[PDB]
């Protein structure tokens, strides 16, 4: 899928407000709790399958080179690319 | 800064020049509409247009200039490939 | 005429030399693909030539001094050498 895709844009930006959330709450996390209370399990759960929905949707976006111009397309050098960076 | 700041930078330059001088109302007004003119944005078209490529420019200058060199008297070659060119 | 010479990029959609004004620029292709189209007189376009590694076109209109032969556009994104 090329990133200009209406889908692929609506899911970065949800993506982007998980990502928030997440930046915003791992320092709280890590100095006012030792542990968590139970009340908070499902939203690091969900939280944690979200971005791991990320990753996938990832290992099949296309991109665009730098260098030559030309947006690339093989599947076996986008995934070296995720996997090297 | 902006262009709104180099016109009124230089206005007031003159301004100074002038009222130093004691000059007169008319030339000032001449002075004005002079300065303002040459600081808008209509006195920099030729100006930015000189690096896009001149396949671009070939359709803008088409369809902005066209009829105001259509309706010359001069021009009655007829070929519309002419007029074109 | 290497000491005269200058790149250009165009994207995709755009024609580089119409058919019918007259060439000013001969551009030599060193990367990219594009297409020669000659004006069709059945009323379309059709296709020629499609011109990718290390060829030139507008230099026959040079020689013949007439108008350029075929329309060309580009095809995906081209690095071209252009000389006028």
């Amino acid at each position: 899928i090329h990133p200009k895709n209406r889908w692929y844009k609506a899911w970065e930006m949800f993506i982007l407000v998980w990502a928030i959330y997440s930046s915003l709450f791992t320092p709280m996390e890590f100095g006012f709790f030792r542990g968590l209370p139970e009340r908070l399990f499902v939203l690091d759960i969900v939280g944690q399958i979200a971005f791991l929905v990320d990753i996938v949707l990832q290992f099949f976006v296309a991109y665009r080179d730098t260098q030559t111009y030309r947006t690339v397309y093989k599947p076996t050098r986008i995934a070296f690319r995720y996997l090297k960076s | 800064g902006s262009n709104t700041e180099r016109f009124r930078d230089k206005m007031n330059d003159l301004i100074s020049f002038m009222n130093r001088k004691k000059l007169g109302r008319d030339l000032r007004s001449q002075i004005t509409g002079h300065v303002r003119l040459q600081y808008d944005s209509h006195y920099t078209d030729t100006v930015m247009l000189q690096d896009i490529p001149a396949s671009i420019r070939a359709k803008i200058a088409q369809l902005l200039y066209l009829p105001y060199i259509k309706k010359v008297p001069l021009f009655k070659g007829c070929s519309t490939e002419f007029i074109n060119q | 005429i290497v000491i005269r010479l200058h790149e250009e990029y165009f994207l995709p959609g755009e024609v580089i030399t119409e058919q019918g004004n007259v060439v000013d620029h001969l551009y030599f292709v060193c990367e990219g693909l594009l297409e020669a189209l000659v004006t069709k007189t059945d009323g379309s376009e059709e296709s020629v030539t499609l011109l990718g590694p290390h060829t030139s076109f507008g230099d026959i209109s040079i020689i013949c001094n007439i108008s350029q032969p075929f329309t060309v556009r580009v095809c995906e994104l081209c690095h071209l050498l252009r000389l006028d």
